[PDB]
């Protein structure tokens, strides 16, 4: 019943914005949605929360220990139209696969079941520039249909 | 609690007692006045106990065998008399020691003549003799033997002094006869004395003509410490780090030899005044040695003592005295920082033997603790003197308090924590008032010294702020 | 030094280098201690068969006894009666240890007083300490009854408890109908168990001697039960439970099971439950009187059979499968109540357990000790399990007993290497465990040392102590245990087999050495 | 060699010089084992913080789990019903381990069967293995009811238990009214506790789904009690006991407390007591239904609230002082029966104990593990005691649970250093105990090893395991223990404090070294 979509595309071309507005309009209709930023730039939610830059998992996780050290309470935020959004987290410069930071963010949401929740949609804002195995993550784990 | 209020309490309490008792008791209860310097003007002490009132006192034997002699590790102590006494006191006092048990040290051991129907009838002066031989044969490495006489010995004219002289001479071994028969005196005190004397008469002056012991201008001896849970050792280390050289410990982990070299010292450091002032005053006459009393309970009193002691020597000592205090300042302070809060403003009530009842106050105040009432189980008037100076104003003072008494006072005063003996520990716990054995450190300690305080605090804490206390009252009540 | 974050107490504080180097000086410097090598010599010597011979020849010296004096038991006994205050007529120092002793074993408040007799009374007794004493006590702790016992002194100078008490009533120090039973309890006679015997007897008289006329055996359809000197709460209980489950009407004479386990609800009770006086007064009307621990209730059986005219049965302390059966049966016979399916099952289960783990208990040498009944019951049970009670010691036992035990031992293949000793102490036992080494010791805390020693000689020599008995101080709440009946059997059986397995694990925990026999399933 | 007089078994037989020099050759000669010095290297490595990091990053590998599959629980549950035979529809090998597992833990006979499905059925399911199976079973062990569960296979190839069962009735293999409830139990989903949940639910339906018309909540004045997956007999009992002592009418749904402790009287009972079917049928009429171990009874709470329409309370497993209070209370509220003085006292006592020995328990770091309810209750209680449950692991737990626990930890000063882990196994715990060392581990026998390891590193590193949980094989009859209620609290409290003291003794038994702190009185 819950459709899992992911928006892919080159950077610097309003992708994140279109996506967010799409979700916004999607909200008015009455559909409960959730966005998960997978763009290393980390800015896929700003337009819904009004925030300048949401707290990425990878950030708060390194301020708690491993991962399940924190709780969706400060990772998942509800902005306009009750939308729930979380930003994965940019990979550590030089060391770290962007894809990695994604899975960990998904699997976390999976664990605290941020999914099973009347969600009709879930959009994975994914940067599709150098389409590597890293950015391909959401598709490989088969979380994006 | 006001002064005119406390006074009233004591009266309301004595209303239960029968005339005669109600009188003697009225004399053992008072409301402290830090001003007075003469106790005799408000509280009388060291008098026979009233019958049937359930006191916590003990007997000479305990005050002798269990209090002073039993602690010496190399000698063997004989509980002369029925098996009773010997058995209960066995390893009951945690006066620690270092040594191979059963071989060259015997403290957590019970040696008794075990009197029987006939030993009472025909006297057991005979048995005692035979005994010693058996002793001497099975525990060869023993460096001495004592004979703490239990209640029946003196009652049947037996004569141990002789047997001793004889057997001792006959075996070229020391043997001390102690007339610590429970009926003598009224507390554990008369035992101390009796004991002290004994120590002098048969052991002390054994090395007066002998001058092979190489002394130093910094020799001292700790008199009055029984290394309860290691108290001694914690105190000892400070004195030595201070540069000094302690030749002996009475009787904590002490040995007969250590005792014998006591006259070859420059200064006598007495902790439990009431327990061994007797041997000190003597050592001052028969040896011209000076004796001062110190206190190592709580950083404050400790520091204060360390200096007052260094002040009896040169610079080399007084400089080190400061080096020490320096070293430990970071530790004791760090401790106060952690626990002082968790205790600030909590009122405490004490009732112990003859020294701690006051000696520990400092330590308590050092943790914002308030001692609203203390008292002695068997202390003498001179003890309460030194006392009234430490206890605050309008506080409560009781001598040889009675079970009933102690119980009622606690009910009114409602202290935040009670520190007393084991025959109490359990009473007040059922009433829901935290309790700590001020006698046996509740199997913890040590409490003396710097490394001690650390624990003293930690303990007062754990027990006072333990959750269990918030659960007495049932939810449906 | 101390890390405010991780404070060290006595131990392992003194393991710190400074403390180490500290005590080292003190030793070499003023202790004049025997060169280690000597201490090691002498020690090794004591663990030999030669030392044993010399040891067993002791006559006047006693090292580490395993009994206490009479009063200790008189006190305990007295505690089993409603609002009764144990009163020990003698030196006060004694009462001190009494309470002090029990407290450590029960971790509960022991209420008891003394008429603090002193030196000034060693000539004219204490006809006054009694007068004032009884009055003070009665008005202070307002008890319903005061049982009087005596201390060493009291007996040596010889005071007539009866007289003194009769005068304290006459002279008006205490009402004339105020119950004040009494009994002489000389320290120098028998052990503490003897005190209990006496004391109890003393109370029995006070309520049934001067009034056996309107009494008629069997008139109440109840059975009197005298527990004797018992220190395991769980026992008093299991007895009551089994009987109540059997529909038998009973009257437990001397029940301290309540004052020894008062709850912590904010208020202190100095008294709680216990045998009512009426229960005692009526006792004579009981169908019969059973003695749980006969071997130290002879002075009571006498009085009971002699006065009350009851046909006390020849029963053994109900421990282990066998005896407990006999107990239940005899109880039936008397009461006329069939043994309920309930117990028939409890039993069956106790047997299950036995079969479930004999393999481990079989052929296991034990050295044990304690009181007469207790010890013999423990012996009996170990035999029912297939163990070899090699060193049955019992300081306060007598010859007549020793025989009965040997009789029990001789009736079982598992008693071939069994030896019973009486009059001997724990220092003797110390040797018996070095020369003829068992696998465990079943006894009180005083035995904790014997263990230390067995280890000092070597790991392969250490004999683990299994605390069961009295007194117990190095462990908590074991006094809530149960040794009597089938419930008991089970507990002990478990405390055993597991103690065994407990140790076998320790011996095979060595990584790549003996950890091959560190099986998961045992 | 052997001395017919003193025969040595596996141990210490192989410590004999010949066996030593025997294995030595075998090693050097054909094992091609890594030079010791390496083994010592690698080992040391695993005890490091670095190894931990690497260890916690495991994803596909699981070392030493701490859960079992569903069926194991479906079996146990089914055992709680009168003449019910646990039937596992799947490969026979499974049933083998099942019985075999429980036997080791209960040391009792576990009765359970299997319709031995094979390879020849991996294509056309086992619609026949069911037919013949149900018939054979029913006619052989003549049970009153047969509960059906499933094994890994059965589910993967997917068989419709319902259908197969409906056909076995239709085709006439077993009567049409013969009770044959069922529940699917995929090994690959949740742990064993989940099986129980399912199974139970599956039975609940079979007796109440098709007949909720004549049912009316509160009509019987009873409270249903669902124990969930419980392996400590003593529990089932204490519950019954407390309630019966409270005058409350109850109906324990799924009571295996009888077939798991059948007595040894000469005859074997494959069945014994247990929840009657009528009890289940009527359950709906119960005032309400309390879940003892909620955290793994969600599929039942649903059905219960959803169908029976009961208002199941929000209660925690009744362990420790606090929760047990809440349990008794809520029970009162429902039943309308006051909490009897009896329990008011038992409680008070539990508290006495706590105060009697907190000093020793205070500030004691523990690392524990087990099942959801059990673990959290253990955690809760340790906090009521003043201990620091540092490593709360629970392989079969979930996130929702972890939160509830952290909530419990956060509400106590004694929970500062507490960390809860789910999904992690015993190999993880192994590291947690090396890096951030506790003072004891409270868990099942699988932990006996972790201890061995902590010791291999050193005595000062060893962490004593305290057996409390499931399964337990290296000790006997512990399954008769009790963890629930006040009775339970007490047991645990003792097992604890004593385990502590037990070890302190061991650390201060060294003659003339640390034996100075080997106090007699503690
Ligand atoms: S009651 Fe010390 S005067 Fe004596 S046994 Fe203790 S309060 Fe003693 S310090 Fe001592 S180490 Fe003691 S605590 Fe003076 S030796 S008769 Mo009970
Ligand atoms: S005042 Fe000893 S206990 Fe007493 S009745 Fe004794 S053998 Fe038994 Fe008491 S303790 Fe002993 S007799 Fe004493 S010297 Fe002091
Ligand atoms: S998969 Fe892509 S993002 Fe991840 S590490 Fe390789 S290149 Fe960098
Ligand atoms: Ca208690
Ligand atoms: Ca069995």
């Amino acid at each position: 019943a819950m459709r899992q979509c992911a928006i892919y595309g080159k950077g610097g071309i309003g992708k994140s914005t279109t996506t967010q507005n799409l979700v916004a309009a999607l909200a008015e209709m009455g559909k409960k949605v959730m966005i998960v930023g997978c763009d290393p730039k980390a800015d896929s939610t700003r337009l819904i929360l009004h925030s300048k830059a949401q707290n990425t998992i990878m950030e708060m996780a390194a301020e708690a220990g491993t991962v399940e050290d924190l709780e969706l309470e400060d990772v998942l935020k509800a902005g306009y139209g009750g939308v729930k959004c979380v930003e994965s987290g940019g990979p550590e410069p030089g060391v770290g696969c962007a894809g990695r930071g994604v899975i960990t963010a998904i699997n976390f949401l999976e664990e605290e079941g941020a999914y099973e929740d009347d969600l009709d949609f879930v959009f994975y804002d994914v940067l599709g520039d150098v389409v590597c195995g890293g950015f391909a993550m959401p598709i490989r784990e088969n979380k994006a249909q | 609690m006001s002064r005119e209020e406390v006074e009233s309490l004591i009266q309301e309490v004595l209303e239960v007692y029968p005339e005669k008792a109600r009188k003697d008791r009225n004399k053992h209860l008072a409301v402290n006045d830090p001003a007075v310097t003469q106790s005799k003007k408000c509280i009388i002490s060291n008098k026979k106990s009233q019958p049937g009132l359930m006191t916590i006192r003990g007997c000479a034997y305990a005050g002798s065998k269990g209090v002073v002699w039993g602690p010496i590790k190399d000698m063997i102590h004989i509980s002369h008399g029925p098996v009773g006494c010997g058995q209960y006191s066995r390893a009951g006092r945690r006066n620690y020691y270092i040594g191979t048990t059963g071989v060259n040290a015997f403290v957590t051991m019970n040696f008794t003549s075990d009197f029987q129907e006939k030993d009472i009838v025909f006297g057991g002066d005979k048995k005692l003799a035979k005994l010693i031989d058996e002793v001497e044969t099975l525990f060869p490495l023993n460096k001495g033997i004592s004979v703490q006489s239990e209640c029946p010995i003196g009652l049947i004219g037996d004569d141990i002094e002789s047997v001793s002289k004889v057997k001792g001479a006959e075996l070229s071994k020391t043997i001390v006869p102690v007339r610590c028969e429970g009926f003598r005196g009224v507390s554990q005190s008369l035992g101390h004395h009796i004991a002290n004397d004994a120590v002098r008469d048969w052991v002390l002056g054994k090395r007066d003509e002998d001058t092979t012991f190489a002394s130093t201008p910094y020799d001292v001896a700790i008199i009055g410490d029984y290394n309860i849970g290691g108290d001694a050792w914690s105190s000892r280390i400070l004195l030595e780090e201070m540069g000094l050289r302690c030749v002996a410990q009475w009787s904590g982990d002490g040995s007969i030899s250590e005792i014998e070299l006591t006259p070859k010292v420059k200064l006598n450091l007495v902790h439990c005044y009431r327990s061994m002032n007797y041997i000190s005053r003597h050592m001052e006459e028969k040896y011209g040695i000076p004796w001062m009393e110190y206190n190592f309970f709580g950083p404050t009193k400790t520091i204060e003592s360390l200096r007052a002691i260094a002040a009896k020597f040169d610079e080399s000592i007084q400089k080190k005295c400061e080096e020490v205090i320096a070293k430990y300042k970071p530790e004791w302070e760090a401790v106060v920082a952690k626990y002082r809060p968790r205790l600030e403003g909590k009122r405490v009530m004490l009732y112990i033997g003859g020294l701690r009842p006051r000696h520990v106050i400092g330590a308590y105040e050092d943790l914002g603790m308030e001692v609203v009432g203390t008292g002695y189980e068997f202390a003498h008037n001179d003890d309460y003197d030194r006392t009234m100076k430490e206890m605050g104003d309008s506080t409560l003072l009781y001598d040889d308090v009675t079970g009933y008494e102690f119980e009622e006072f606690v009910k009114r005063i409602k202290p935040d924590l009670i520190g007393s003996g084991i025959k109490e520990k359990f009473i007040f716990q059922k009433m829901g008032i935290p309790f700590r054995e001020m006698h046996s450190w509740d199997y913890s300690g040590p409490y003396h010294g710097f490394d001690g305080f650390a624990i003293f605090a930690r303990d007062m804490d754990m027990t006072l702020n333990n959750p269990c206390w918030k659960k007495l009252q049932a939810p449906w009540e | 030094s101390q890390q405010v974050d991780k404070i060290k107490a006595s131990y392992p504080l003194f393991l710190d280098q400074d403390y180490k180097d500290m005590l080292a000086k003190k030793r070499d410097g003023f202790e004049e201690k025997y060169p280690q090598d000597k201490i090691d010599e002498v020690f090794q010597w004591t663990t030999t068969k030669e030392y044993q011979e010399l040891n067993f020849q002791r006559e006047a010296l006693t090292v580490n006894p395993a009994k206490a004096c009479q009063p200790l038991g008189a006190v305990l006994c007295a505690l089993g009666f409603e609002k009764t205050m144990p009163y020990v007529h003698g030196s006060q120092g004694c009462v001190a240890y009494f309470r002090s002793y029990f407290n450590r074993h029960f971790r509960e408040p022991v209420s008891c007083v003394s008429d603090s007799m002193t030196e000034d009374a060693a000539v004219f007794g204490g006809q006054q300490n009694m007068k004032d004493g009884l009055q003070n006590c009665k008005a202070t702790y307002k008890p319903d009854m005061i049982a009087v016992s005596t201390t060493c002194m009291a007996e040596v100078i010889g005071d007539d408890l009866n007289a003194f008490i009769n005068n304290s009533k006459k002279e008006g120090f205490i009402p004339d109908e105020f119950p004040v039973p009494f009994a002489h309890t000389p320290s120098f006679v028998g052990s503490h168990v003897t005190g209990w015997d006496n004391m109890f007897e003393g109370i029995a008289r006070y309520f049934t001697l001067k009034s056996m006329d309107d009494k008629v055996v069997g008139s109440n359809k109840k059975i009197n039960i005298v527990p004797g000197f018992e220190t395991y709460l769980g026992n008093f209980r299991v007895i009551k439970r089994m009987l109540s489950e059997m529909g038998v009407g009973y009257s437990l004479l001397s029940d301290p099971e309540e004052v020894l386990d008062t709850p912590a609800d904010g208020q202190f009770r100095m008294y709680a439950g216990g045998t009512t006086q009426e229960e005692m007064k009526d006792a004579p009307n009981a169908l019969n009187t059973v003695l749980l621990q006969p071997w130290h209730l002879e002075k009571t059986k006498k009085f009971v059979e002699g006065t009350w005219k009851h046909e006390v049965p020849k029963l053994n302390i109900p421990m282990g499968l066998d005896w407990t059966d006999e107990f239940l049966m005899k109880v039936s016979e008397i009461s006329g109540q069939p043994i309920p399916a309930s117990l028939t099952k409890e039993r069956g289960r106790l047997v299950d357990m036995m079969t479930d783990s004999h393999t481990w208990l079989h052929g296991k040498r034990f050295a044990l000790w304690g009181d007469p009944d207790f010890v013999m019951g423990l012996v009996k049970f170990l035999l029912e399990l297939g163990c070899e009670p090699v060193h049955i010691l019992c300081h306060n036992g007598n010859k007549r007993w020793k025989k009965a035990v040997d009789a029990i031992l001789a009736a079982s293949p598992y008693g071939k290497n069994a030896t019973v000793y009486i009059g001997k102490d724990l220092w003797h036992l110390r040797s018996l465990v070095f020369t003829d080494k068992p696998d465990f010791m079943i006894g009180n805390s005083y035995g904790k040392f014997i263990q230390r020693d067995t280890l000092h000689k070597g790991k392969e020599f250490e004999v683990p102590l299994i605390r069961i008995g009295f007194p117990i101080f190095d462990r908590h709440h074991l006094h809530r245990s149960t040794t009597l009946g089938y419930e008991g059997a089970m507990q002990i059986l478990t405390t055993l087999v597991n103690s065994i397995l407990e140790r076998l694990d320790e011996e095979t925990r060595g990584m790549q050495a003996t950890d091959y026999n560190h099986d998961l399933v045992r």
